[PDB]
């Protein structure tokens, strides 16, 4: 059938003029299958005949198997046409479904060829099968219904469904139905009986509004297969994850299993892919072998283990309230699980995102605490009580003292070791009977060449010559060597805010090898107090260092 | 009444602006207004033929507020609300003893809005977990947030507006978006009284910060130089970054004689004769506003927020970098401290410009986005980006 439903009015783009595209001559086969393709459409109102008069042509092709397919090329009136609202923003996530007690799976026959087309814009589909040797006149046709391959079928199919299903929707508040694409989810808590008769009665209701579905004894059963889950009557999972085998791994096959371990980690807890991840770094052919490292080979066996034993997911329940956990589970890694009752997980998740060049575990879990928040808002319309790794007291003395603003929502702290802390922490004031390091820095821009350095208040000084670096290499040279040269006190001052910004934010992890091997030496020490002075201004000190450094053009 | 035609230019689409993520109580609320709204007929369920999208937040007392983000259309829609229909800005608001806001958004909904235009409103009230398609709507009458509205509105405003206006001549009234600003230079009861009045004219026709605001009483935050008793070599270092700095801005700072004294950071250094004087004669420099800077009304305003620590909070308004044409400061959490800042810089600013700067944020975009709507209560919204807040300026600024 074709719906009574009011159709959507389509425009095309504003400059645009309809597509006058040629008809290819086609093979007498592919005219005969057409023929017959397009009489059945046209005797249910799909399609209808036009004159001469229509100036707008879109190429069809037919395809073979013992059935034959008609294939229009919409590619020059998809162009030509409008632009149309989002489908859909998501996917429903199965830890966000409340429980419901049965549950049926309706598919719309022949969805598109069942909603009709705005009567103003029939006219730009019009298709013409070529006669044989293209000799004479051939037929021409135009759509009376949303056609297959063009750009706003999926849209005006939703929005027809949408309207249709807004009586019934209100009619029946306690029954929940999911649309996506061709395929309708109903689910109720009502006994077998009484849900029987309601799912008849939107069967009816989508009849009496041109669409077809199949019957009682059509319809699937068992447990339900759904956008890659496994949904269950009172628990979740994803599809089953087959970890292959293989002696040999092609990037292809690498970048398969990831896709497969990201997709397990939705309910596995603890899932790696960082060392695989490595891997896939270099740009090399998809067909190329790329031999597993250790801590590659380590992390699949790890991944093995989690995936050994069957993991299932709980659903909502919006009486009870959102739990999330974060462990730290290595360097710039994070696991977490969100769960109403104790260790019974509604989903799992990962977080691993170096924001910017330099981080340290506090600004990580504040960040992995926001990627959460937002998941949760989005699943549950709600925030979650966090349970965090991290003291309250490291938490305000990191917040009070940072120039950012940070604020994370209602959370406890969790004794599950590895803890995050701060693995140094910068003086407020400069030290008394500690050596004043006044560094400097300075590469030449043409010969790459640099020369980083030091003079101290107890006399000591020392320039070291430095192979194709910038002045923001030399500048945290100067640093490292000041760190380097020195005893478990020191006051460093430098004329560079680039180097001062970074070690100001108490950085434990880096991209940097100068960087990390700076934080390895501030960790060491007991006492480092960072100033800044600006350079070219004949501050004492400054301006020794700038004299020994700026020496062989600089 | 009839339509005014609204045009984008020959050129430039509609806005096409993403949803951010909201809550289910925020949802919930929306669906409420947005019932009732369709009802009175001030907005229309959407077909899938309108591509276009404009974020809608739900705000606050008890009361829930719909929020609509216009920023994108307002963008687009410049030509309209700026050179062909620009309400003027009067130099006198910010010279008065006393500023009233008055929220007259409700004088829109009267008003319906070319059928040709319409389309450029949509907006999606979203659903939890995308369990539902999404409602969409788009505005029949002039919507509250768009620069379109007053811009359209201004001539039926003055009418309303012409009494009282010429039964007090002293006094101003500005409009910018949904509010009017009225100014006096009266006493606080009498100021008061004469704003009573002011509500009543706007009934019959249908209609952070404190009480009312003080715009005459709207001081500069001077660069503050440190009165020491004893001064060490890490003092001088950082008076004589703080003013170099400084010299960028104020034509006439010197640092020569303080830079004239390789020591360690914590010996003292007597204070010398020369340089206490370039101390003090810079002092009265930052006393006193920047010479050589003047608002550009073709540049737009921009501005900077440093958090300084124990609730306190540092801002500069500027068109060139760090020439500022104001610089103050404002005293739960960071991010409803954040945004009550936001808003009282946003007030100032439409006061002394009547306009809103761009804000460069030191927070996080997903923190920020997420939790704003929470503790926002103004009608309009300013122009953001996320910035990482320099060591050295929070410094400078105390
Ligand atoms: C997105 C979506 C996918 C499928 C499928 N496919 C079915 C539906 C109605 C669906 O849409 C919604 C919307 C709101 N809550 C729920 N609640 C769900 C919670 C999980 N149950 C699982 C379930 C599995 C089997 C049975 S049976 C074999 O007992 O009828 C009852 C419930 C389904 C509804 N599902």
């Amino acid at each position: 059938p074709i719906s009574p439903i009011e159709t959507v009015p389509v425009k095309l783009k504003p400059g645009m003029d309809g597509p006058k595209v040629k008809q290819w001559p086609l093979t007498e086969e592919k005219i005969k299958a057409l023929v017959e393709i397009c009489t059945e459409m046209e005797k249910e109102g799909k399609i209808s005949k036009i004159g001469p008069e229509n100036p707008y042509n879109t190429p069809v092709f037919a395809i073979k198997s013992t059935k034959w397919r008609k294939l229009v090329d919409f590619r020059e009136l998809n162009k030509r046409t409008q632009d149309f609202w989002e489908v859909q923003l998501g996917i429903p996530h199965p830890a966000g479904l409340k429980k419901k007690k049965s549950v049926t799976v309706l598919d719309v026959g022949d969805a598109y060829f069942s909603v009709p087309l705005d009567e103003d814009f029939r006219k730009y589909t019009a298709f013409t099968i070529p006669s044989i040797n293209n000799e004479t006149p051939g037929i021409r046709y135009q759509y009376n219904v949303l056609p297959q391959g063009w750009k706003g079928s999926p849209a005006i199919f939703q929005s027809s469904m949408t309207k249709i299903l807004e009586p019934f929707r209100k009619q029946n508040p306690d029954i929940v139905i999911y649309q996506y694409m061709d395929d309708l989810y109903v689910g109720s808590d009502l006994e077998i009986g009484q849900h029987r008769t309601k799912i008849e009665e939107l069967r009816q209701h989508l009849l009496r509004w041109g669409l077809t579905t199949p019957d009682k004894k059509h319809q699937k059963e068992p447990p339900f297969l759904w956008m890659g889950y496994e949904l269950h009557p009172d628990k979740w999972t994803v599809q089953p994850i087959v970890l292959p085998e293989k002696d040999s791994w092609t990037v292809n096959d690498i970048q398969k299993l990831v896709g497969k371990l990201n997709w397990a980690s939705q309910i596995y807890p603890g899932i790696k892919v960082r060392q695989l991840c490595k891997l896939l770094r270099g740009t090399k052919a998809l067909t190329e072998v790329i031999p597993l490292t250790e801590e590659a080979e380590l992390e699949l066996a790890e991944n093995r283990e989690i995936l050994k034993e069957p993991v299932h997911g709980v659903y909502y329940d919006p009486s009870k309230d959102l739990i999330a956990e974060i462990q730290k589970q290595g360097q710039g890694q994070w696991t977490y699980q969100i769960y109403q009752e104790p260790f019974k997980n509604l989903k799992t998740g990962k977080y691993a995102r170096m924001r910017g060049a330099h981080t340290n575990d506090v600004k990580q879990l504040t960040e992995a605490v926001q990627k959460i928040t937002t998941e949760s808002i989005v699943i549950w319309g709600k925030t979650p009580k966090f349970k965090l790794p991290i003291q309250k007291e490291t938490w305000e003395t990191w917040w009070t003292e940072y120039w950012q603003a940070t604020w994370i929502p209602e959370w406890e702290f969790v004794n599950t070791p590895p803890l995050v802390k701060l693995w140094y922490q910068l003086e407020k004031e400069p030290i008394v009977g500690a050596e004043t390091f006044y560094v400097d820095g300075a590469a030449n821009r043409e010969t790459k060449l640099g020369k980083a350095g030091y003079v101290t208040n107890r006399g000591r000084q020392k320039v070291v010559t430095l192979t194709d670096t910038t002045n923001q290499k030399t500048e945290l040279q100067a640093i490292y060597l000041a760190l380097q040269d020195s005893g478990l006190e020191v006051n460093i001052v430098t004329d560079s805010q680039y180097a001062l910004g970074i070690i100001q934010a108490q950085p434990d992890q880096s991209e940097s090898e100068l960087v990390n091997q700076i934080i390895e030496q501030l960790i060491k020490k007991e006492k480092v107090y960072l100033a800044w002075v600006p350079a070219h201004k004949g501050i004492g000190g400054n301006e020794q260092v700038d004299k020994l450094v700026s020496a062989g053009i600089r | 009444i009839e339509t005014v035609p609204v045009k984008l230019k020959p050129g430039m689409d509609g806005p096409k602006v993403k949803q951010w993520p909201l809550t289910e109580e925020k949802i919930k609320a929306l669906v409420e207004i947005c019932t009732e709204m369709e009802k009175e007929g001030k907005i229309s369920k959407i077909g899938p033929e309108n591509p276009y999208n404009t974020p809608v937040f739900a705000i606050k007392s008890t009361k829930w507020r719909k929020l609509v983000d216009f920023r994108e259309l307002n963008k687009r829609t410049q030509d309209f609300w700026e050179v062909q229909l620009g309400i003027p800005h009067p130099a006198g608001l910010k010279k008065k003893k006393s500023v009233t806001v008055l929220d007259v958004g409700d004088a829109y909904f009267s008003v319906p809005l070319d059928e040709d235009f319409r389309k450029y409103t949509a907006f999606t009230i979203p659903s939890i977990n995308n369990e539902t398609p999404g409602i969409r709507y788009q505005y029949n009458v002039l919507p509250q947030g768009w620069k379109g509205s007053p811009a359209i509105f201004q001539s039926s405003m003055t009418k309303i507006l012409e009494p009282f206006r010429k039964q007090n001549p002293d006094i101003v009234i500005y409009q910018y978006m949904d509010d009017l600003y009225v100014g006096s230079d009266l006493e606080i009861g009498q100021h008061r009284t004469k704003i009573e009045e002011l509500r009543q004219h706007l009934l019959r026709w249908g209609l952070w910060m404190g009480y009312e605001l003080h715009p005459d009483k709207w001081t500069v935050q001077p660069i503050v130089l440190p009165e020491k008793d004893s001064w060490t070599v890490n003092d001088i270092q950082k008076l004589v970054g703080k003013l170099n700095w400084a010299s960028q801005i104020y034509p006439g700072i010197k640092v020569r004689q303080l830079c004239k004294l390789t020591k360690a950071l914590t010996e003292v250094i007597p204070l010398t004769e020369e340089a206490e004087l370039e101390l003090a004669e810079n002092r009265e420099i930052l006393k006193e506003p920047v010479h050589g800077v003047y608002y550009d009304p073709s540049k737009d305003l921009i501005a900077e927020i440093q958090k300084q620590g124990q609730g306190q909070w540092t801002y500069q308004i500027y068109q060139e970098p760090f020439k500022n044409l104001k610089t103050g400061k404002y005293a739960t959490n960071d991010v409803k401290q954040l945004t009550e800042a936001v808003q009282k810089i946003t007030t100032e600013s439409i006061v002394i410009w009547g306009k809103t700067p761009k804000f460069k944020l030191p927070i996080q975009k997903e923190t920020w986005e997420t939790w704003w709507t929470e503790y926002w209560q103004a009608t309009w919204i300013p122009e953001w980006e996320f910035v990482n807040t320099p060591p050295l300026v929070k410094l400078w600024y105390q």
